[PDB]
């Protein structure tokens, strides 16, 4: 039994996912097991009207890179049912990444992962090159904050 | 609408924000606080041109579509010496090593 | 509104807001050991880009705007991720 999961409300929602980054982005749905599912691509700057369902759950990723996104400010994103003809708006936003995961990202773009050790850095560098942005992993976390609160 | 700056004078780079609606004047009180050298022994430009105490950021050309955070804009500082005035002069940052094989 | 002054190996000086600077622990540990820290490893076109970091980290923080990436240069990358793992930032 997932920690995590769309409930089948089978109640109707009306969304727009607002892409307000400059990341491709990869809309991911939990399914009824939490298992993330993925749907179309969304250009950065793009909006696109979704037919989703109460207590639904969505996630948001770099399609390139699994990097994680923000909606509306934070991690996950459910559906409410919409009233006075209103669709709930997904306001796609990129995070304030550190400074270190920002240049990990850059590094991670332009290297094979074969090549990692052949750059001229610390070892434990080398290690979080190679300890890349999870899907799975953030699941993990997200539901035991979930759990805590 | 905010702006962020750096004002650069030799091999000193001061890292500070204000309005568009700041005033010259304003950014030289801000590097009086910090250099210790009152607003009548500063000149303040933005590339060669001397900037008007009078003015607003806005005014001379900052905007904060174009001084942004992560991308400040340079305002020159230069110091009177003497009676006469220094010229402007910034020097530029070092160079990045050529780029790794493995990142081309 | 103290400043500190940071300086690259190279001999740039940099002055930042205490605040934005203590952005990072190890500047902030640093400087409860003046208002200067020396760093002869950090070269100056890696230390002013850590400068724009730290601005741009207080100005977007807990903002609910949208929010540009920050850019970096794939020939600064390297050392600016030397300088970030340091500085913890």
């Amino acid at each position: 039994r997932p920690v995590l999961r769309s409930v089948n409300s089978r109640e109707p929602s009306q969304v727009i996912f607002c892409n307000r980054s400059p990341r491709v982005v990869l809309p991911l749905w939990l399914n009824f097991d939490g298992e993330p599912q993925p749907y179309p691509i969304l250009p950065p700057g793009t909006g696109r009207r979704i037919h989703s369902y109460r207590g639904h759950l969505w996630l948001f990723r770099d399609a390139g890179t699994h990097d994680g996104l923000l909606v509306n400010q934070t991690e996950l994103f459910v559906p409410s049912l919409n009233v006075d003809g209103q669709p709930i708006f997904a306001n796609i936003t990129l995070p304030v990444y550190t400074l270190k995961e920002r240049c990990l990202q850059v590094v991670r773009s332009l290297v094979k992962p074969e090549n990692y050790r052949r750059l001229d850095i610390v070892r434990s560098l080398y290690e979080d090159l190679e300890d890349y942005p999870s899907v799975r992993k953030d699941i993990q976390r997200l539901s035991q904050e979930h759990l805590e609160s | 609408m905010d702006v962020f700056l750096m004002i650069r004078r030799h091999k000193t780079t001061i890292f500070t924000d204000a309005k568009e609606s700041s005033t010259v004047f304003e950014l030289k009180r801000i590097v009086e606080g910090i250099l210790k050298r009152p607003p009548e022994e500063q000149r303040l430009y933005k590339d060669d041109q001397l900037l008007d105490d009078g003015k607003t950021l806005g005014e001379c050309g900052f905007t904060s579509q174009t001084a942004r955070p992560q991308a400040p804009a340079t305002v020159g500082l230069a110091f009177r010496a003497d009676d006469t005035f220094e010229a402007l002069r910034i020097e530029p940052f070092s160079s990045p090593p050529e780029l790794p094989d493995v990142m081309k | 509104m103290m400043y500190v002054k940071l300086i690259s190996s190279d001999g740039h000086e940099f002055i930042v807001k205490r605040e934005h600077a203590l952005t990072s622990g190890t500047i902030k540990a640093m400087l409860s050991g003046t208002n200067e820290v020396n760093f002869r490893e950090i070269p100056s076109h890696v230390l002013s880009k850590v400068c724009m970091y730290f601005t741009y980290k207080v100005r977007y923080t807990n903002s609910s705007t949208e929010i540009p990436e920050f850019p970096i240069a794939p020939e600064i990358a390297l050392e600016l991720l030397m300088a970030a793992n340091f500085l913890d930032c």
